[PDB]
Formats: C-alpha cells, structure tokens, sequence
RNA sequence: CGGGAAACCAAAGUCUUUGGGUUCCGGGGGGAGUAUGGUUGCAAAGCUGAAACUUAAAGGAAUUGACGGAAGGGCACCACC
C-alpha cells in the first residue's frame, strides 16, 4: 500500500491464513492461530520459542483447522509420517 | 468540559490494555481480530472525536392479549471521517434509550475501511481499492472507485455513512428495494466492511505477523483479582 | 397445596444452610433462635416460615445430600469417600483374552503380551 | 453438450479457489485452456500446472495458491477495437490498476496490457483478478 | 505521450494556469482532478477590488464595478 | 522423530495405550478421519493408529505448554468418563476446568458467573461438548479434541483419536497429556515413566 | 458452502465478483381469455386475442394477536357435579 513517495499509507496488513493464504479479516471473531511450542532439541524443555500457524474461519468450520496444523506442523516439523 | 468522568471498569483483558494505555489503537484488535465485547473500548481508543448520526425512527408494532404495543426504533451510523464507522440499529421503549443503545450497538460493530486510489496514487488514498458490493436481503449496494472530485455519488442516506467512513469520492448503484432503509445502509456497511477482505497484489506477501498483545501483556491482562 | 414455600423463603433456607451448616439443626425452635442471631428478617411469620422450611431441608440433608446445596462439611466427606481402591480389578488374572485382529492388532504393533484366541462370526447390522 | 471447454475449465478453478482447494484436475484441456492457464501463471495467480495425457484430449492438474479471487471467460468471443478494450477492463475489473482481460489477437492470446503495448486487438477470451 | 492527451493536457492546463485558477504541479491534470469552485470564484473583480484596499468590501466592489 | 530422539514411541506407552483399549476404532469413520485409521479389523471395527494418536498427543502436549498462564487453558467434559479424568488434569497442570453442563453464555457474555477467557480449550467429545466447541468458535480461541473415528471436526484444530467408546481410553489420553505437559515446560525432567498411577484419572460410578 | 423476500432450496447452488447452449412466457390490478377477424370442431367448445372504461393498491412471505361448531391443555359452585 504504497503513496506517491514509496510512503506506507492506509492503516493496516492483515495476517494470511496458514492454510488457505487468504486475508483474516478483521471482525471474523470465529477464527484463530495456534501457538506451538519449541522445544530445545533434545527433548522437553519448552524453550519459547513459538512455531505459529493462523487458520480462517472458512477452514475451521469446514471441518479442517486440525488437518491443516499437521501439514503445517510436519512440513516443518514436528510430526513425521503423519 | 467537567461533568465527572464515570469510573469504567472493565469485564475484558482487552479493556484492561487498554485503559493500561497498553493497547493504543483499533488496528491491535482488528489485526488480532478480538471480539469487542464492552463498548468503552472502542470508545477510549477511537470515538473520542468519533460523530454518531441518527439515521431514522420509524416505529412499528406487535399484538397483546387485550389489544395492541407499539415502540421507537432508532438506526445510527457512527464513524470519524477516517478509516472507520459502524452500524446499530435498536427498537426500544423510549426515544432517548433507542438512540442511546443503537450508539452503543454501532460503536461494538466498527469496521475498518480499506481506502485506496482511481488510480495514480498521489497525495493518499481518496476513494476505494476495488469494487465491493453488499447484501441485506435483497438490497444490494455496489461501491466504485471513482476520480477525485466525484466524490460521493449515491443516495443522501448511504452517502452519511460513507461520509463519516471517509470515503472521498466513489461511484454506487443500488439494486432491489432500497426504500427499505434499514436494509439498504446495511449492505451498505457490508459493502465497506468488504474492502479488508479483498486481497490485492499489494497485499500478496506474508509474515511473522504478530503474538497478540494478549499473550504479551498477559499478566497485565490477569489482574489482582478474580 | 396450598403452602407452596416462595422464593424469597426458599432462597433464605438454601443461603443459611451455605454459611450456617454446623450451626443449624434438627428441630425447628432452635434454627428460629438462630435467625435471630445470624440474620435480618422483618417480620416474625416470614422469619418462623425460613426457620422451618430450612429445617425441613436439614432434616433432608441428614439422609442423604440434597440437589443444589454444598457446605465445608459435606465437601469433605465426599473428598474422603472420593478416595477407593482395592486388590484392583484388572489383573485381569493371568493371561489376556484376546478377541484376535486385537491379537493381529499386537502381532502388527511389535508388541509381545499375553494371549487367547476366540474371536470368529458376522454380523448383522440394525 | 459442449459448446465451449475453456469455460468448464474456468469455474471448476472459481469452485476449487471457494472451496479452500489447492489443486484442480480439469478435464478435457485444449492449447486454449493451456493458453490461458499460462497467461494467470505468468501473472501468479495459480502455481504451476500439469498436462496429464490420456489418449484423449487431456487432463490438467493446476496447483492453486488463493490470490484469485475470481477467473471468468466472456461468450461470445466479441470482437474488441482498441476503444473497446478500454470499455471492457472496466465493464469487469477491479481497479483500474489491477486485474487483466485476456484476449485471443491475432498475434497471440494475451492480457490487455500485452495488448496495449504490442497495439494489435481482438476477440475478447475472458479475465481474472 | 498520446499527441492527442499531450497536444490538449498541456493546453488545458495553460489555460487554467493564465487565469490563475491553476498552480504547476497541479499544471498537470493529476492536480485538476483534485480541485474547486473557490479557485475560479477567487478571480472575478468584485473581490479584488476588496483584495487590495480599492473597496473594502466584496459589496462595495460590485457597485463600484 | 523431529524433536530429536527419546521423544519417539516408547513401548512402554503403546502397551498402556493397547491396554486401555485406546486404537479400537467406530465402526462408521467419519470422513475427516480417515487418516488417522489404520486398518478395518473383521467383523467391522476400525484400528486406529496409535502411533499418530501418539504424536498428535505430544502435539497437543508441547500447544498446552507455550500458552503462558497455565490456569487458562480450559480442560472440558460433560461427558462422565471424562469428569475426574480432567479435574485431575486441572490438579496438575495448571489448567481452569469444566464439567459437566458446560452452560451457555460462558465464553460469549461478560456477566455470567462462569465467563472465562482461556487461550486454549482441550474438549473430551465434539458431539457432547459441542456448545463450549461452538461459544469458543464465537471468540477466537484453538480447541484440542478427543476424537474417535466418527466425531465433528467443525471447529477443533488439533485431533487426538482416541476410542471414547470409553473405558480407561479416556483416562490414559488425559492422563498422558498431563504426563506430556508436566515434562514439557513443567518440571518431570528425564522423559523418564510415572510416580502417578494412571488410574487416578479414571471414572468413578456408583453404588449399590 | 452457497442461494432466496422468506417459506424453503444439493438445486431454486456456482447471479452486481451480474456473460456454458438453447426455447418459452410476463411488465400494477380489474375490463378478460372478454369483444372482434381468422382458424379447428358434427356439437359442446378450443386456439390466437384487443380496447373504451375502471382503480391505488392488487398480490407474496414471514410475525404477532384476536377468534374457531380444529387438537391437547387447564382453572372457578360469578362453571358443572
């Protein structure tokens, strides 16, 4: 949303679903993301460290958010075979 | 101006931020897209200097047991001049109360508006990204961007909201019962609220985005209480 | 029937006996004392109609816990009941009976157990 | 029957998008449809595509991201005169900035803007934005 | 570029710039587009002759035109 | 694997897991479950797969850790094989409860007396608890679910299948998630066994 | 999902973001399927089909009472027993 001198104007850049990469837009209150912890390697100790994914209201009430998470969380782990 | 200011107290972790001078602006909540439950949210971060306009009265009625009931039903639009406005529509007992709770409807359902360009974009945004219609069972409001100067073409009623949403100039056709009025300045709103959910290419890239300012401010957000 | 207990009477006898239990009794003159002590009631009729529907409910009480009341006593009867444990029922005794495809269930989990196979017939629906 | 194939091709995409789908297979395919998938690929609004070859007339797999909020074809395929194009891109696009008709020219099937700057015109295919 | 947009453009802004309607980065037609009535009205005599002393008033100025 | 190595199977897990009957599956799969089914025994019962229940729970584990304050995240069941099951995961982890008749108007509607704004719901059935999966898709906030083969997916992110036919299978998966919890962020150390005897969680029922 | 004014509708969906093929009928309500000419019919009638004039609502859907010689309901010696 660039102006006239590559200026930012209007007065915000919504969050993209993490499944469908469409706009979360901004009173849809029948959606939300879902923080997962890092681990540090090893194993326990939650160290932060989040790995975030948002879902859309649209797929949450399809009946995915779930399976979304796991290509979300495998394709960049955890989860493995799935 | 001295009359007492009142002593909110807030239901809402949200409110708390707020009131904290933790959460600053509606763009926090809009991104987050938190539900606004208690209505001194929105008014401490934007309504102040925010114009609530009463759009219609009509009455209407329905049938007692010894006869008939009939009541005042008030339409306000609020919004400043820019970026945002709502929407609230009350029937109640009393004049005074209809317009006192449509404002508070309105203030809980402000929307943003996505402001945009006809096209060369100098000297910020006058009109609408794109074209973006609304829906209230069968009035339809289309919106479209239109060159400065043209500023707001459609009937005075819808051309209120879309004053105080801000838009500059856009062009409008109305299709389907627009004497419906409470209809027509609802697909209205849904027309404007419409414009976040376009996606441009502008928009086509993503990010770290944020961890909400719940999650930050959460202790803030957990009182001394219970 | 016609002595149907209102509210504002019930809602007292539920309230006392919250904040009253050990206090309270078995016997109508004594909990109309205690009225007098432990709250501000109006009149004498409306103040004699709590003592006695509370009564009714203490006597209820004490044979058994009554639908929506809770007091400090009573919660820590349940929480010491709410304890049970014997010799402990599984075992399940030596050796599990397996209905099989719960043996081939094992048999194709890498895991090794204690076994029986009976597990033949289908099937019908409804 | 089938009148066109271009415009099958079109909606199951518009279906797809809806849906929340991130893949399609259309069916039957034609160096039209390739044509046009080619010119959105180029523009980004799909991924990439995959002509299957059944010893028939095609299948077509396109890989979709979600930045299409809609693909149409125009029937008929009106014939366009220069001050023409400028009517329909806003008769059917979003902003004046944005968007792209497509039409089939005689020097090849393109987005207006190609069409613009090569100066040569048409019959009008379709759009998308 | 168009000889055509160029050839008029530049002519319409001319003319708007001669009565001083119109100001160079507006002097392009980018800027017309976000103009007003005022701008025109400004230039009449009536008011100048207000404007500078010569007839302290946007009254006195028509009777005295 | 992926969080690198321990954190794999373990037999000891997948022989408390066969033991409490979690894997056996609902005859009528559902559609969104599909994955997580292994095979169809005969005599039609489907076998889950217990080492996708496993990962998803520790998914679900390493999301609970990660919220925070801990009281809020909301651990539910109406249903009664679940109800000292999750007491008993509030007594551990942090984790604010609730039983039994979920009541409506607690995450929409300041006023009410049980209004709560958890980060996190975890919920025991999706077809018993469908009023708290509904008022939390009113209000931005994730759920974890116990699902069997044929449960409602509409709105929970996050499945852990489990059997909910019921037994000790919605003991142990419970009981697991505070196992998984409690060494996470939490202070168990050495993805090491249970001083804890599962049957804690567990349902309790009546009397003669 | 989405549609529709709703009742409803997996088609009445993919319709203002309005464009897959083709065919038919309607433009407030009455006058009227009437007059009149043509046509078909043994007949009874059928098809095509106006106007003058008349009139500001005709109509649809949902909502609620009132009311029922509709169904289950009750309550009272201003009801019966």
């Amino acid at each position: 949303m660039q102006s006239n001198a590559g200026e930012f104007v209007d007065l915000y850049v919504p969050r993209k679903c993490s499944a469908s990469n469409r706009i979360i837009g901004a009173k849809d209150h029948a959606s939300i993301p879902m923080n997962v912890a890092e681990v540090d390697k090893v194993t326990g100790r939650f160290n932060g460290q989040s790995k975030t994914y948002a879902i859309c209201g649209a797929i949450r009430r399809m009946g995915e958010s779930d399976d979304s998470i796991l290509r979300l969380a495998k394709s960049h782990g955890i989860v493995s075979q799935n | 101006g001295k009359a007492g200011d009142k002593e909110w107290l807030p239901v809402t972790k949200l409110g708390r931020l707020v009131k904290d001078m933790k959460i600053k602006s509606l763009e926090e909540i809009y991104l987050f897209s938190l539900p606004i439950k208690e209505s001194e949210i929105i008014d401490f971060f934007l309504g102040a200097a925010l114009k609530d306009k009463v759009l219609k009265i009509m009455p209407v009625q329905k049938q007692t047991q010894a006869g008939q009931r009939t009541r005042f039903k008030a339409f306000v639009a609020i919004g400043d001049y820019n970026g945002h406005v709502g929407l609230g529509m009350k029937c109640s007992k009393e004049v005074a109360t209809a317009i006192r709770g449509a404002i508070i409807l309105a203030k809980l359902s402000i929307v943003p508006v996505r402001r945009g360009y006809w096209g060369n974009k100098i000297g910020k945004p006058h009109t609408v990204r794109c074209k973006v219609t609304g829906r209230c069972g069968s009035v339809l409001v289309r919106l479209i961007p239109a060159p400065r100067g043209t500023g707001i073409i459609s009937a005075p009623v819808p051309k209120k909201l879309l004053l105080m949403a801000g838009i500059d100039d856009c062009y409008t056709s109305a299709g389907g019962c627009t004497a419906t009025l409470g209809n027509f300045a609802k697909a209205t709103f849904d027309a404007i609220s419409k414009t976040y959910s376009y996606l441009t290419p502008d928009l086509w890239k993503e990010t770290v985005f944020t961890k909400s300012p719940y999650q930050e401010f959460t202790d803030h957000l957990v009182k001394t209480h219970t | 029937m016609g002595r149907v207990r209102t509210k504002t009477v019930k809602k007292a006898a539920r309230v006392i006996i919250e904040k009253y239990y050990t206090r309270l009794g078995n016997d109508f003159h004594t909990n109309k004392r205690v009225c007098e002590e432990i709250a501000i009631i109006p009149s004498k009729k409306l103040r004699n109609k709590i003592a006695g529907y509370v009564t009714h409910l203490m006597k209820r009480i004490q044979r058994g816990p009554v639908r929506g009341i809770s007091i400090k006593l009573q919660e820590e009867e349940r929480e010491r009941r709410d304890n049970y444990v014997p010799e402990v029922s599984a075992l399940d005794q030596e050796i599990i009976e397996v209905d099989p495809d719960t043996k081939e269930m094992l048999k194709l989990l890498d895991f090794g157990s204690l076994s029986n196979l009976q597990v033949t017939q289908p099937t019908v629906g409804m | 029957v089938r009148m066109n194939v271009l415009a099958d091709a079109l909606k199951s995409i518009n279906n797809a998008e809806k849906r929340g789908k991130r893949q399609v297979l259309i069916r039957p395919c034609s160096k039209v449809i390739v044509r046009f998938l080619t010119v959105m690929m180029k523009h980004g609004y799909i991924g990439e595509f995959e002509i299957i070859d059944d010893h028939r007339a095609g299948k077509i797999v396109v890989n979709l991201t979600g930045r299409l909020n809609k693909c149409g074809v125009i029937s008929p395929r009106f014939d366009v005169q220069l001050k023409d194009l400028e009517k329909w891109q806003n008769n059917l696009l979003p902003s004046r900035q944005f968007g792209f008709i497509v039409l089939t020219t005689s020097a090849g099937i393109m987005d207006h803007e190609e069409a613009r700057r090569k100066h040569t015109g048409g019959k009008i295919l379709g759009f998308f934005f | 570029k168009d000889p055509r947009r160029l050839f008029e453009g530049n002519a319409l802004l001319r003319r708007l710039v001669r009565i001083g309607v119109l100001d160079e980065g507006k002097m392009k037609l980018d800027y017309i587009l976000g103009l007003k009535i005022e701008d025109f009205l400004e230039r009449r005599l009536q008011t100048q002759v207000f404007k500078l002393g010569l007839a302290k008033s946007i009254h006195h100025a028509r009777v005295l035109i | 694997s992926g969080a690198l190595d321990v954190l794999q199977m373990k037999e000891e897990d997948v022989l408390k897991f066969l033991a409490a009957g979690t894997h056996l599956g609902g005859t009528n799969l559902d559609f969104q479950m599909e994955q997580y089914i292994y095979k169809r025994k005969s005599d039609g019962i489907y076998i889950i797969n217990l080492k996708r229940t496993w990962e998803k729970l520790l998914l679900a584990a390493r999301a609970i850790v990660a919220i925070e304050n801990p009281a809020d995240v909301s651990v539910i069941s109406s249903r009664n094989t679940g109800q000292r099951a999750v007491l008993k995961f509030a007594a551990a982890t942090g984790a604010t409860p609730i039983a039994g008749r979920f009541t409506p108007g607690t995450f929409t509607n300041q006023i009410q007396a049980a209004f709560r704004e958890p980060r996190l719901l975890v919920v025991t059935d999706p077809r018993a608890d469908h009023q708290p999966l509904t008022e939390a898709s009113y209000v931005n906030l994730p759920t974890i679910a116990l699902c069997n083969t044929d449960s409602p997916l509409r709105y929970v992110d996050i499945a852990i299948p489990c059997n909910n036919k019921g037994a000790h299978s919605v003991g142990l998966m419970w009981w697991m998630l505070a196992r998984e919890v409690l060494r996470m962020r939490g202070t168990i150390s050495r993805e090491h066994p249970w001083e804890v005897m599962p049957d804690l969680y567990f349902y309790r029922d009546p009397e003669e």
